């Protein structure tokens, strides 16, 4: 043989009245479609084979042709939106959902895989898969006392497909669907397989990527301690989605943010804020910026965990996108912090790295930094210490950056700049 | 992570 058939040969066999012949041609098509160098997906579609493949899904007496067409349709569905649409238009969604019940584990797994590709196209196909009733049979495949008695590759594929049912926005998944899936997802979040664990974190990060009501659905399931545990893992494919989920959560209410602090997340941040992977430092700092946007007692938690020197470090040397988050973290800190907390920030050395970033061409970061300066001067005014801080910004060259920015293109930048000049500078 | 993936 079934290796390297022409498409016209495949058509001839599928159009024969002979189920065995059809099986040989379907396998041939599967082998064409499973080659890494540009599989002929459009050719297979243009030959009108998808309806015949979908009808083979229902041939319970010929499980080999069920598997071969399932695999063939899987790889078509893995293509572009137009190619996934052709699989959907051929009626494949109900047929795959029926296959979830097959007594042949490799066939139900293939159905699981295919639905994951269809659902992975976007919210519309995701919700169509849900409306056809995929969730109940998928979850029933995972209704065992001990997950570790399932085949590793089977369990990984189910986790990945479930994570696609949690993915995408505009709109987010149906509330009923999320709430039906969550308990199984919480169980997978405690499984020992690193790939199951990564995809479960990814699913949780999707569900926490939204309004506070969505964050609350997840947090109410008690998964935040497990997220913090996974946050400390050595495997970066696990840390990345774990940090994403934590960062999502601390964009919600102050009470939801507090659960992350209570679970111990801040103790991991010395390593996260120096992590050699650029994306980890960026999203660790982004997470910090939304904690320092919180309550003064939560800012005080950041101080107590020794994280202000780590913010000074990121602000001093990091990828610029990480430095921008660090600028945000500081402006949030200085917006809500106490005078004593703001003084502590200055004593840790925030001024000079904050000045140096006034050379960046990013207009938003200059605004963010200039706003932090006002907040910090405001604290010095409640102490008569403005003069001593004015000198600090001068003594490290900050006022060259400020007394120049008064002639900037942006109006809000020019206004804050000459204001800082006239009031102190 | 991958939205879609073929079987190889």
């Amino acid at each position: 043989g079934t290796v390297n058939w022409s498409v016209e040969d495949i058509v001839k066999g599928i159009n024969s009245n002979n189920l065995e012949s059809q099986l040989q041609a379907t396998q041939a098509a599967r082998k064409l479609l499973s080659r890494e160098k540009q599989p002929p997906i459009d050719n297979i579609i243009r030959a009108g084979l998808i309806p015949k493949f979908v009808s083979f899904l229902g041939k319970t007496d010929c499980s080999p042709i069920q598997f071969e067409s399932a695999w063939a349709l899987t790889n078509i569905a893995s293509g572009t939106s137009e190619q996934t649409k052709a699989v959907v238009d051929g009626g494949a969604i109900p047929a795959f959902i029926s296959l979830l019940a097959s007594p042949h584990a490799h066939i139900s797994e293939q159905a699981v895989w295919a639905l994951g590709n269809i659902a992975g196209d976007g919210s519309a196909f995701r919700d169509l898969v849900i409306k056809h009733g995929a969730i109940d049979p998928l979850l029933a495949l995972l209704a065992v006392p001990d997950l570790s008695t399932l085949a590793c590759g089977y369990l990984r594929n189910l986790t990945w497909t479930l994570s696609n049912l949690c993915r995408n926005k505009n709109p987010a998944p149906p509330l009923d669907a999320v709430e039906q899936i969550l308990p199984t997802l919480v169980r997978l979040l405690h499984h020992n397989d690193p790939e199951v664990l990564a995809d479960s974190c990814w699913a949780i990060s999707y569900l926490t990527d939204g309004p506070n009501e969505r964050i609350e659905m997840v947090v109410k399931k008690g998964v935040v301690p497990q997220l913090v545990k996974l946050l400390g893992a050595t495997e970066l494919p696990i840390v990345t989605p774990a940090l994403r989920a934590i960062g999502n959560i601390v964009t919600g209410t102050d009470e939801q943010t507090q659960k992350v602090i209570d679970a111990g997340a801040l103790a991991v941040f010395p390593s996260l804020l120096t992590n050699p992977k650029t994306n980890i430092q960026k999203e660790a700092t982004w997470t910090m910026s939304n904690i320092t946007a919180g309550r003064q007692d939560q800012i005080q938690q950041v101080v107590n965990h020794g994280l202000v020197p780590f913010l000074v470090g990121v602000l001093s040397k990091a990828d610029f996108k990480t430095q921008k988050e660090a600028a945000w973290a500081i402006t949030n800190y200085t917006s809500g912090g106490t005078v004593e907390q703001i003084v502590y920030l200055v004593h840790c050395g925030i001024i000079e790295p904050l000045m140096n970033l006034l050379s960046a061409k990013d207009t938003k970061i200059i605004q963010v930094i200039l706003d932090a300066i006002s907040n910090i001067f405001q604290a010095a005014e409640k102490l008569g210490e403005t003069e001593k801080l004015s000198i600090m910004i001068e003594e490290c060259g900050g006022l060259d950056k400020i007394e120049a920015l008064q002639r900037h293109e942006n109006e809000s930048v020019y206004k804050a700049s000459l204001n800082l000049i006239e009031k102190y500078f | 992570p991958a939205h879609k993936k073929p079987k190889t």
